[PDB]
């Protein structure tokens, strides 16, 4: 009955002066957690060398199968990676990929490491398979992003923060509290 | 408990009477006496007919008595002001040759 | 016939068309539960020409394909798609419409192009709404024709001239 | 006339096709006509693995997607004998509870949407992102989980996550009493909602419903009680119910629910502690990463885990299990492959729904749209 | 008119033209303000962008609507279709200038309305069967049997409230012995604003102009997020645009009138404001309305068809009738002041318990 109908415009009413509680993206930057699961990183050294040997071991648990990997053996002298074997090509097609986390469990040099990228559409179909150095720590944004940002001369952003870093990133320092 | 005076019968019946260590229990009927049999359990106070699971035994590393079994799960709603939780299972192996069976 | 031909007119057209946007989501996916989320309760759309969100063509031109789909829905999906007004734009919203995700199957479509051709890609199964705002922004300025390809490639500002429109 | 209501509309997002046989101003029966969606996770599933399952079970369940995955994983480890650490257990029901909510959440947010006024939801959803919010701290993921792993989940909690879940604790009992201060007053709430949904209890069994439709009518039959299982046992709470079947029931019932599973996180917390967060048999476990760089041995485990993963016995099993959304069960032959030999899901709201034209016999027209919604959709079950 | 000036047919055409653009300018700025307020309302941020305030969005939007296919669709009929909104958008427009904006003799000396005529209340009543005729006709038009369906209920639902909205009217004709505004506006000039006089009569108006279409009984079905009117969804662009504008247009001319009806527009004795009042008072009914709007359901029309005819029209004539009784007699209009007071209060005290 009655009564009712005038307390729910009450509640209302206190929200209506209530100053509001949503966030503007990308204005103030998105609220993650360190445990979140953006694009995936592949991770080296601090003797600037890559970790991923080329593992493959993502590959038997992705079930889209959204990985093509060549492996290939490392340069002697040259080593790009320690390793007797590494990733000749590291290919993810993101346009399926499970983005398994379970990827990250199973690769032993910890290469992969979801990022916290969200930031990825374009309207080409083969462009969203990212390539391995599109999937590094050392790039600057998603695929989109950069490339704009060098036709416009524009610098970057991505618009999230974490609390801090998830300690299994460890190159890479995102935006965090202190970045946008 | 429910279950018991079917379990009697179907050992009187000598119906085979599978049964997992995870206290889970097949009976193993033929097709023909499987409706009545049925009937009778719903009389007997059986609630609730939760499954029925169409099994394919096309390829099997064991030897089953036909490729196509059905599966029926009986229950007895205790919640119910009938019933005592007397869930079971029974199977009923199928000719491929008639994929036949009388509802339920 | 469409605002277009002068300097003036394609520009100011333009603005009009790309600020009114009009979500018709085709939701049958997880999507959909994401999507009333990414309306509301954080972020906004209606300052991005959204008070459309719901269910007539009759009121939208935005196609969002919003998820994981089967063989019986495509010529719906087709159909309804084709009784949209004259300039539309197709959103392939989700990697469960994309490409197919995780199901390799008889039942499923997977390839969502396929069936009506498309022109923005949002991968991610679940994505975060807010990607997909960052998709609106690139199909925003697609459209305005300040866009290319990863290579560099200039493109027709609308997805409906990829296959016949109507 | 037969009425032919489609798929997607007009926000009720069933792929519904419905015969509406009408009397042009009533509903006499609805023919049902459905199955426009699809994809048969069940064949599929026998060519994953185990481990890959899990991907699977909450993509099926927009709702509670944890019980889907709860209940697979339970068949699992039923199967093998694995056991679970108390803690594990302890978190399982946490994040299950939490996942009812979200289900309640949704399942009335959609209501006021589905027809109502539309604005109250959008209080329901900034819960629903509290909720999120916690979900996505632990599992990085705003919803679909692996968060739980076989042997119990595979890793610890956050420490961030104990404010925040008290936090929200506080805010809630007030919120909910103000979302159901909407209904049981606003005597258009009656008129819309009492004299519909109507079906006897002895019906709601011979065509199928289950619990929060069964319940919704009264009758207790929660599976948690009936055949507890774990930790449930040993804790209290109460079986929430309603007397009748109509819509007016079912909601209020949803309320007193949400009360209940706070009760029982209220109850968790206080029974949480340190602990392994799982099963510690390596046979059976994959290995703990830490650990690769000392033995061989773990090595080729953990190597062979996550490449040929392990061979389950030769069993079928089956275990009930009370999801939000009703009786929930995996009947599970294995053939002691590295995939199973048949993943039969029981789906509730698809056998639900065997009873709408039943439900719907002889309705009034503009509340027939009501009924549908009322029941709870997901279309995954029936689907599948 | 018998006291009350006159102007050219050229200042009345100024005037006329000036008023029409107006209300479309009126219209646009409207839905921003229903937008934000509704995002506000429901605690969240808007239309913020584009603006600042979401300006532009508005013009970015009538863009849209143009530069689009708008055709018929076979099975319909083409001049029947472009005359289905066409005729709802003019009789819509039509009728708000008949009403006033101010003091006599005061818009720069000018009078202040388009037209005043000297039958007030006829030319609102007469207006507001036309309305109807566009929706029913627009169902016919589309040749769904789905569209007319609900245009049937639409306008059966509507003609049954428009009855009551009749009934009202008699009652103030009563206590001013007159119809034309200005002398009802000038009756509550020396005794004071009309609903004191007659607060039943005011209640059981404000709630049957509610029953006009305005998205506030707030299914019909209406259209947007329900099943849909039949007046649209079968419609395209700019025409679909129109039906939208329409029911936006009959909402404020209602927020109009209410304050026309029982307060004067800008009498207010304490001070005078012109413009400003008419304003206020626009506002808080407009408010009023849209805060029902929000927080309160769509309602079956089976429901509204029982809830209107049986209980709602009969005691509303049964007011009149009692306040004929009186005023035949030509007793001390105290007489009714205490009991209009009185019922409200009765009937206001009856919500608690
Ligand atoms: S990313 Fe890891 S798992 Fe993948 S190939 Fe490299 S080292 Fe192996
Ligand atoms: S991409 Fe993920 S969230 Fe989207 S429909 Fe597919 S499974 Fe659902």
């Amino acid at each position: 009955t009655l009564k009712a109908l005038a307390q729910s415009l009450g509640i209302t009413l206190k929200y209506l002066f209530s100053k509001p509680v949503t966030v503007p993206y990308p204005d103030a930057p998105v609220a993650l957690k360190p445990r979140f699961h953006g694009r995936h990183v592949l991770t080296r050294h601090p003797n600037g060398l890559e970790k991923c040997i080329g593992c493959s071991l993502c590959a038997a648990a992705c079930p889209a199968y959204a990985i093509y990997v060549e492996p290939a053996e490392n340069d002697p002298e040259n080593p790009v990676s320690a390793g007797e074997r590494y990733a000749k090509v590291y290919e993810i097609n993101m346009l399926r990929c499970i983005f398994c986390g379970l990827c990250e469990e199973a690769c032993p040099t910890g290469a992969i490491v979801l990022g916290y990228d969200f930031e990825m559409a374009d309207y080409e179909y083969s462009d969203l398979v990212y390539g391995k150095e599109d999937m590094l720590v050392d790039v600057v944004g998603t695929k989109p992003q950069r490339r704009e940002a060098k036709r416009t001369g524009k610098p970057v952003k991505v618009g999230y923060v974490v609390p801090y870093v998830r300690p299994e990133l460890e190159g890479f320092k995102a935006p965090t509290e202190g970045g946008k | 408990m429910r279950l018991e005076r079917v379990l009697e019968e179907a050992r009187a019946k000598g119906y085979p009477i599978e049964d997992n260590g995870l206290g889970n229990l097949w009976v193993v009927l033929p097709r023909e006496r499987f409706k009545e049999e049925m009937a009778h359990y719903k009389a007997m106070g059986f609630n609730f007919l939760a499954d029925i699971v169409g099994l394919d035994y096309l390829t099997y590393p064991d030897p089953r008595p036909e490729r196509f079994a059905v599966v029926y799960e009986l229950v007895s709603l205790p919640g119910w002001k009938d019933g005592d939780g007397s869930r079971f299972f029974v199977r009923v192996y199928v000719p491929e040759e008639d994929p036949r069976l009388p509802t339920v | 016939r469409e605002g277009i031909l002068f300097t003036t007119l394609e520009k100011l057209v333009a603005w009009g068309r790309s600020n009114s946007l009009w979500p018709a989501t085709f939701g049958l996916a997880c999507c959909a539960i994401e999507m009333m989320a990414s309306t509301d309760a954080r972020n906004d759309l209606a300052r991005f020409g959204s008070e459309v969100f719901r269910a007539s063509p009759r009121q939208a031109d935005v196609m969002i394909v919003a998820g994981r789909l089967s063989k019986k829905m495509a010529p719906v999906m087709r159909r309804v798609w084709e009784q949209m007004p004259d300039p539309k734009w197709v959103i392939s919203m989700g990697a469960c419409a994309s490409s197919g995700g995780m199901f390799n199957n008889y039942a499923i479509v997977q390839n969502v192009d396929s069936v009506v051709p498309v022109d923005v890609y949002v991968p991610g199964c679940p994505p975060r709404p807010e990607a997909l705002i960052y998709a609106v922004m690139q199909l925003q300025k697609k459209v305005r024709g300040q866009a290319y390809n990863e290579r560099g490639e200039r493109l027709p500002p609308v997805a409906a001239w990829k296959r016949t429109r109507g | 006339m037969t009425l032919n209501v489609g798929p997607q509309h007009p926000s009720t997002h069933g792929v519904l096709r419905l015969m509406v046989t009408l009397s042009g101003e009533e509903v006499l029966e609805v023919v049902p006509h459905i199955g426009y969606l699809h994809t048969g996770f069940e064949k599929t599933m026998e060519h994953r693995t185990y481990l890959q399952n899990i991907t699977y079970t909450p993509r099926m369940d927009y709702l509670h997607s944890f019980a889907h995955d709860l209940a697979y994983a339970l068949a699992v480890e039923k199967l093998l004998g694995a056991v679970v650490p108390p803690r594990a257990e302890t978190i399982r029901v946490i994040l299950n509870e939490l996942s009812r909510l979200a289900s309640h959440l949704v399942f009335l947010g959609t209501g006021l949407l589905d027809l109502g006024a539309l604005t109250p939801f959008f209080y329901a959803f900034r819960e629903r992102e509290t909720i999120l919010d916690l979900f996505e701290w632990v599992t990085g993921q705003r919803f679909h989980h692996n968060y739980i792993r076989i042997g119990g989940v595979k890793e610890d909690l956050p420490e961030e996550f104990v404010p925040e879940l008290k936090k929200l604790l506080e805010v809630l009992p007030h919120r909910i009493d103000e979302y159901e201060a909407l209904f049981a007053e606003s005597p258009i709430f009656y008129e819309r909602a009492r004299g519909v949904g109507v079906i006897p209890p002895e019906v709601a069994i011979d065509l199928g419903l289950t619990g929060g439709s069964l319940r919704a009518s009264g009758v207790n039959y929660d599976v948690r009680k009936a055949y507890p299982y774990s930790g449930y046992e040993t804790y209290t709470f109460d079986v929430p119910l309603g007397e009748r079947g109509d819509v007016f029931d079912r909601m209020l019932v949803r309320i007193r629910e949400m009360r209940e599973s706070v009760k029982i996180i209220k109850q968790a917390l206080e029974r949480l502690e340190p602990g392994p967060v799982r099963d510690p048999n390596p046979q059976i476990t994959p290995p703990p990463r830490h650990l690769l760089e000392t033995s061989m041995e773990a090595v080729i485990y953990h190597f062979k885990h996550y490449t040929e993963g392990f061979h389950p016995p030769k069993g079928e099993v089956y275990v009930p299990t009370e999801s939000a959304r009703g009786e929930l069960g995996y009947y599970i032959v294995s053939d002691g492959g590295s995939m199973p030999y048949r993943v039969k899901v029981r789906a509730p709201s698809f056998v639900n729904l065997q009873s709408l034209p039943y439900a719907c016999k002889g309705e009034q027209v503009p509340d027939m749209v009501a009924i549908i919604a009322s029941l709870d959709p997901v279309m995954g079950d029936v689907d599948r | 008119t018998w006291s009350y000036p006159v102007d050219p047919y050229w200042m009345v055409a100024l005037k006329a033209l000036l008023v029409v653009v107006g209300l479309l300018t009126a219209f646009a700025f409207m839905t921003l303000i229903e937008r934000r307020l509704l995002a506000r309302f429901q605690v969240r941020m808007g239309p913020n962008r584009v603006g600042p305030f979401g300006l532009l969005q508005p013009l970015a939007d009538a863009i849209k609507s143009i530069f689009k296919e708008d055709i018929v669709v076979a099975q319909a009929d083409r001049f029947l279709f472009v005359l289905a909104p066409l005729i709802s958008v003019v009789f819509a427009l039509l009728a708000f200038g008949l009403i006033p904006f101010g003091p006599p003799g005061s818009f720069f000396g000018y009078q202040p309305w388009v037209i005043n005529l000297d039958l007030g209340i006829l030319y609102l009543f007469a207006v507001s069967e036309l309305a109807v005729y566009g929706i029913f006709l627009s169902g016919w038009a589309s040749g769904s049997k789905y569209s007319l369906l609900g245009s049937l209920r639409s306008s059966a639902s509507l003609i049954s409230y428009e009855l009551g909205l009749g009934l009202a009217l008699l009652a103030p004709v009563l206590l001013v012995g007159s119809l034309n505004l200005n002398d009802i506006v000038n009756w509550q000039k020396e005794h004071g604003w009309l609903f004191l006089y007659a607060f039943p009569a005011f209640l059981v108006y404000l709630i049957a102009s509610m029953a006009e279409a305005a998205r506030t009984p707030f299914d019909l079905p209406e259209a947007e997020q329900e099943l849909v009117g039949g007046y649209h969804t079968e419609y395209s662009s700019i025409k679909w645009a129109l039906f939208q504008m329409a029911e936006y247009i009959h909402f404020i001319t209602a927020s109009a009138l209410i304050p026309t009806l029982f307060l004067g527009g800008w009498t207010m004795p304490v001070l005078e404001v012109p413009y400003l009042w008419m304003f206020l008072k626009i506002a808080f009914f407009l408010f009023f309305f849209i805060w029902i709007r929000a927080t309160w359901f769509r309602l079956r029309y089976d429901q509204l068809l029982r809830f209107g005819w049986g209980f709602l029209f009969p005691l509303a004539l049964l007011w009149f009738l009692v306040t004929a009784l009186v005023v035949a007699l030509d007793l001390p209009r105290t007489y009714l002041l205490y009991l209009s007071a009185l019922s409200f209060l009765v009937l206001l005290g009856a919500v608690l318990y």
